[PDB]
DNA sequence: AGCCCCGT
DNA sequence: ACGGGCT
């Protein structure tokens, strides 16, 4: 849920 | 980090 | 080389 | 069920 490197 | 020492995260 | 970490 | 960006 977080998009700080990825953001699902 | 920073630019620079982006982010993070960004 | 890195206050590098995060929830819906 | 998920890896990213510039000084
Ligand atoms: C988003 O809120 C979130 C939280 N935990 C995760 C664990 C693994 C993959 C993606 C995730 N996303
Ligand atoms: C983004 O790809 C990413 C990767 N690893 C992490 C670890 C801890 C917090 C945030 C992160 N983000």
């Amino acid at each position: 849920x977080a998009x700080v490197x990825a953001x699902v | 980090t920073x630019p620079g020492v982006t982010x993070p995260g960004v």
